[PDB]
């Protein structure tokens, strides 16, 4: 099937970088391919229509440009109102197909994550199910590892991890990562870390505890 | 000048069932233009999921959606429809209306407002919260973080502010993430000045309006 | 409720267009028809392409035999038009476009490989490429008037010229190869790589 290749997955840019988001068509079938801008909790708003024109209303640093199945937006002087999502879309006559997107992101400092275990607490113990939670909050950039370990022992299926939005104040993420467990084996196992790798961690820290002593 | 679109309809359903959504087309003449519906999974991309043709009737579907979804419009209203049959979980997105002038050579302007449309195997509950005891042996000095942990909810969304809107700085109420239930999970944590833990008592103000549920929680070292 | 015609054109050429605000739909209606005149207008103006009429016909029969135009059957249709083209030698050649007057008219563009520049490569005995002119004026002779720039490339012009040049025994290797001119869209260039005896 056609399908649209869109790259980088994200990109980390400061204010005034021209920025080229690229995305590559499987088949040189159809030069109709279009570029939209999406923020947060809004809709996507069209910026380039045909495979270079400029639409109505979007400001002139957004442009395209074409070279075989290789489509190419790109972005002048970035303000800071260009940091959003973008979809690259093509028009293979019904196949109307997005690529996988584009986060632009603000550029900052590398800075570690500060770690925080969590027992579960004393009244959940009082309905079955046993939470325990992991927090690593103003780290940059994205990307962390977190690893479970029960009894130096890895744990999968069992953990959810959620990431913030880009801090709007210093720009920096927080993620939390919750270890849904039941009471009898949260009872049996003794000691609970979790793990933590981050690019600003020269060495992975781990933050532990045994449960019931304080 | 530029007068816009606005879906209509959608909700909770659960698995096998139905719906309907509607478009409404204020001020311009979609018989220059095609309807296209595209819908957004939680936190991820966009997806095409039906057309109509200009001027003449020529419905196309996506692969995904082929046999239990039919795209429609009323001419007279300046209206679009949507109808989805044998709803599966993974239907569930924000479904978009938006229109592309031509046939399949020009792109999507003028998109729509949107709307959610929740499969669920549903039960409308209420939350239950969690303390999420601070550190005594204070693992990165200076601070100390607490925080409340709202475990099982149904549907979105859940407020969650703390000690009545007085302490802003340093909270993170992170995205809710649905388990293997159908309910969803967040917490909602605050750093603040480890000497402030002793004099200071923080409280969790948790609301969930669609199931009128108002639970308030003080956090406090054991 | 069907498709009328495929249309078939070669493009190299230059396109504008340019843009506005006060986008009053009434209005703006202006530009998005604006721009099918001018496709029209480009449709005329473009050059016909060298698809034969019998597959033009098997073309639109397989339209015919389904109502409904789908984005699969205009993939078989390119693999059929490729097919004839690479069939009669014509390597260079590819679809790059479906675009639509309307829902009805369908027009496949083409780039079938016109030749923009001639480039001749001599290369020593051992394969290290060399420059020097003075077999340039004669292998220019025995070389098809259709490996010139203003034609279509053609795997059999190659064979003519590696035979001609090959009839004169003046080098133990001869190559014609078709390249992708980078300075110019969807042109070609013709190189020939000749490699002396010792």
């Amino acid at each position: 099937d056609i399908q649209m290749t869109q790259s980088p997955s994200s990109l980390s840019a400061s204010v005034g970088d021209r920025v080229t988001i690229t995305c590559r068509a499987s088949q040189s079938v159809s030069s109709a391919v279009a570029w939209y801008q999406q923020k947060p909790g809004k809709a996507p708003k069209l910026l380039i229509y045909s495979a270079s024109s400029l639409y109505s209303g979007v400001p002139s640093r957004f442009s395209g440009s074409r070279s075989g199945t290789d489509f190419t937006l790109t972005i002048s002087s970035l303000q800071p109102e260009d940091f959003a999502t973008y979809y690259c879309q093509q028009h293979f006559w019904e196949l109307i197909t997005f690529g996988q997107g584009t986060k632009v992101e603000i550029k900052r400092t590398v800075a570690a994550p500060s770690v925080f275990i969590f027992p579960p607490s004393d009244s959940q113990l009082k309905s079955g199910t046993a939470s325990v939670v992991c927090l690593l909050n103003n780290f940059y950039p994205r990307e962390a590892k977190v690893q479970w370990k029960v009894d130096n022992a890895l744990q999968s299926g069992n953990s959810q991890e959620s990431v913030t939005e880009q801090d709007s104040k210093d720009s920096t993420y927080s993620l939390s990562s919750t270890l849904t467990l039941s009471k009898a084996d949260y009872e049996k196992h003794k000691v609970y870390a979790c793990e933590v790798t981050h690019q600003g961690l020269s060495s992975p820290v781990t933050k532990s505890f045994n449960r019931g002593e304080c | 000048s530029e007068v816009q679109l606005v879906e209509s309809g959608g909700g909770l359903v659960q698995p096998g069932g139905s719906l309907r959504l509607s478009c409404a087309a204020s001020g311009f003449n979609f018989y220059y233009y095609s309807i296209h519906w595209v819908r957004q999974a939680p936190g991820k991309g966009l997806e095409w999921v039906a057309s109509i043709s200009p001027y003449s009737g020529y419905t196309y579907y996506a692969d995904s959606v082929k046999g239990r979804f039919t795209i429609s419009a009323d001419t007279s209203k300046n209206t679009a429809y949507l109808q989805m049959n044998s709803l599966r979980a993974e239907d569930t997105a924000v479904y978009y209306c938006a229109r592309s002038y031509g046939w399949a050579t020009y792109g999507l302007d003028y998109w729509g407002q949107g709307t959610l449309v929740t499969v669920s195997s549903a039960s409308t509950k209420g939350p239950s919260v969690f303390p999420l005891a601070p550190s005594s042996k204070s693992t990165s000095g200076g601070t100390a973080a607490l925080g409340c942990l709202v475990k099982d909810y149904f549907p979105e969304p859940v407020t969650v502010s703390w000690n009545s809107g007085a302490l802003t700085s340093g909270v993170h109420t992170f995205p809710a993430v649905l388990q293997s239930s159908g309910l969803y999970s967040l917490s909602s944590v605050v750093t603040v000045p480890s000497s402030s833990l002793g004099t200071q008592t923080y409280i969790c103000n948790v609301n969930h309006k669609p199931s009128n549920t108002k639970v308030d929680k003080k956090v406090e070292p054991k | 409720d069907r498709f009328r015609c495929i249309n078939v054109g070669l493009m190299v050429q230059s396109k504008p267009i340019e843009m506005d605000s006060d986008m009053t739909d009434k209005e703006k209606l202006e530009y998005y028809r604006s721009l099918e005149k001018d496709y029209k207008r480009r449709i005329d103006r473009a050059r016909p392409c060298l698809l034969p009429a019998p597959v033009y016909g098997e073309v639109m029969q397989m339209l015919r035999d389904q109502g409904k135009v789908s984005a699969r059957l205009l993939q078989r249709i390119r693999d059929r038009v490729q097919k004839w083209y690479h069939d009669e030698g014509y390597a260079c050649a590819q679809v790059v476009n479906f675009g639509n007057l309307n829902t009805k008219e369908v027009v496949c563009e083409v780039v079938e490989g016109d030749i923009t520049q001639l480039v001749i490569q001599f290369q020593d005995k051992l394969g290290n490429v060399v420059e020097g002119n003075t077999q340039v004026p004669v292998v220019r002779r025995e070389l098809p008037k259709q490996l010139r720039q203003g034609y279509v490339f053609n795997i059999e012009a190659g064979k003519k010229a590696l035979s001609n040049i090959n009839s004169l025994g003046l080098f133990s290797n001869i190559e014609v190869n078709p390249r992708p001119d980078e300075k110019n869209e969807g042109g070609i260039i013709v190189e020939i790589k000749l490699k002396e005896l010792e």
